[PDB]
């Protein structure tokens, strides 16, 4: 319900603003918007409450504001440790927390993803299962969105996607799976794995009748 | 210093029950609303339940309304979450949090993992991710192993018994709705090697004492 951009970035010392969009009943009706920072493997920490207040020991380079149905978190003078997931949160939003934004503090050149899409193997089909495996590699910043299509229509059931994590060459990789029955697999002309990275999309397609 | 410490996380089977507890210190516990939040692995945060300073009001997110009960003990600075009719959807790290007002969580515990699965220890089934018949014409080709349906974590994956490490990436595991984990491992190799170099992923699943070595071959087609 509270919508955030999936990612945002800046180089050390630059500013970045991330937005949190709700409705007139929550962000527009109340000044009780919060911002939480979460580093990998750690609990969230409150960075901003009541739209613009900072807990003690949150650096003043974090500031919060609200206009309309949108709250915004601004980091003025990013430091590398600010790289984290940021969630907004609001009173009167049913699950409270926004969809979250990975803020990257840029430390290497932008790298576009390679997408590798494997159809179900003959062996897995013979075991009565059908997994499409979409491997996404060599991207940076480490934030992607993955969407699946069957015959051009969006497919949400049966998808599991892993959070990007570092490769040993320090670019990122992520994986996504579309788990189908063999009957489902054969009942469509094509399937696609569509990766959105930094506002642009790369899509790979396979077909049950096509030797990928 | 405000400190919140969860305990009680663990593996529980669907339909099962589980009680979480939180030990709070460093503030007037009985002066504050307290709240539980949760986070499925690699996913976003979700509020779960809160409870008024004196316990006279309890509230739950819709997904847990009527399955979960939150309670507090002000004399013992303790917050509880009774979880019932548990489901795979509920697999999450659960955080104890202090609510300073209007669903604002100014302090958070370290979190406790609840995994909801009916699975018993199970070795993986490994399927080849054969290189594209297009990538096969030259240059490089990605090939891999799909390591399916095992429990518990972890599996480790090597390639050619550890002789192949460059360009290997083993992904984190997903917990499927079945209650079992899957992951993939991929390696990029020279396409010119595909007809002469054998590529074998070595999948070790210590919990089941299972090791699988799967040869990954170019596709006949
Ligand atoms: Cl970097
Ligand atoms: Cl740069
Ligand atoms: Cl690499
Ligand atoms: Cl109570
Ligand atoms: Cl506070
Ligand atoms: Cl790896
Ligand atoms: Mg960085």
């Amino acid at each position: 319900a509270l919508t955030q951009p999936p990612s945002a970035s800046g180089s050390p010392g630059q500013s970045v603003t991330i937005s949190c969009t709700g409705t007139s009943s929550d962000v527009g009706a109340y000044n009780y918007v919060s911002w939480y920072q979460q580093h990998p493997g750690k609990a969230p920490k409150l960075m901003i409450y009541e739209v613009n207040k900072r807990p003690s020991g949150v650096p003043d380079r974090f500031s919060g504001s609200k206009s309309g149905n949108t709250a915004s978190l601004t980091v003025s003078g990013l430091q590398a440790e600010d790289e984290a997931d940021y969630y907004c949160g609001s009173f009167a939003v049913s699950s409270v927390f926004g969809t979250g934004t990975k803020v990257t503090v840029l430390g290497q050149p932008k790298a576009n993803p390679t997408v590798t899409l494997f159809p179900p193997s003959s062996e897995e089909l013979q075991a009565n299962k059908a997994t499409l495996v979409c491997l996404i590699s060599d991207f940076y910043p480490g934030a992607v969105t993955v969407a699946w299509k069957a015959d051009g229509s969006p497919v949400k059931a049966g998808v599991e996607t892993t959070k990007p994590s570092k490769q040993s060459n320090n670019k990122y990789a992520a994986s996504s799976y579309l788990s189908l029955t063999p009957e489902q697999w054969k009942s469509h002309r094509s399937y696609s794995c569509q990766v959105t990275h930094e506002g642009s999309t790369v899509e790979k397609t396979v077909a049950p009748t096509e030797c990928s | 210093e405000v400190q919140l410490v969860e305990s009680g996380g663990g593996l529980v089977q669907p339909g099962g029950s589980l009680r979480l507890s939180c030990a709070a210190s460093g503030f007037s516990f009985s002066s504050y609303w307290m709240s539980w939040a949760r986070q499925a692995p690699g996913k976003g945060l979700e509020w779960v339940a809160n409870i008024k300073e004196d316990g006279s009001e309890k509230y739950y997110v819709d997904s847990v309304k009527g399955r979960f009960t939150i309670s507090r003990d002000n004399a013992w600075n303790s917050l509880y979450l009774q979880m019932n009719s548990l489901r795979g959807e509920d697999t999450a790290v659960y955080y104890c949090t202090r609510d300073r007002g209007w669903l604002t969580f100014d302090y958070w515990g370290q979190g406790t993992l609840v995994t909801v699965s009916s699975a018993s220890t199970k070795g993986p089934s490994v399927f080849p991710l054969a290189p594209s018949s297009k990538s096969t014409s030259g240059g490089t080709a990605a090939l891999g192993c799909l390591v399916k349906d095992y429990f518990p974590e972890p599996v480790t994956v090597s390639w050619n018994s550890g002789a192949l490490t460059s360009g290997v990436h083993t992904f984190p595991a997903v917990l499927q709705s079945s209650g079992l984990y899957s992951l993939s491992s991929v390696v990029t190799v020279p396409s010119s090697s595909l007809g002469t170099q054998t590529y074998i992923c070595n999948v070790n699943h210590k919990p089941s004492n299972t090791k699988v070595d799967k040869k990954v071959e170019p596709k006949s087609c």
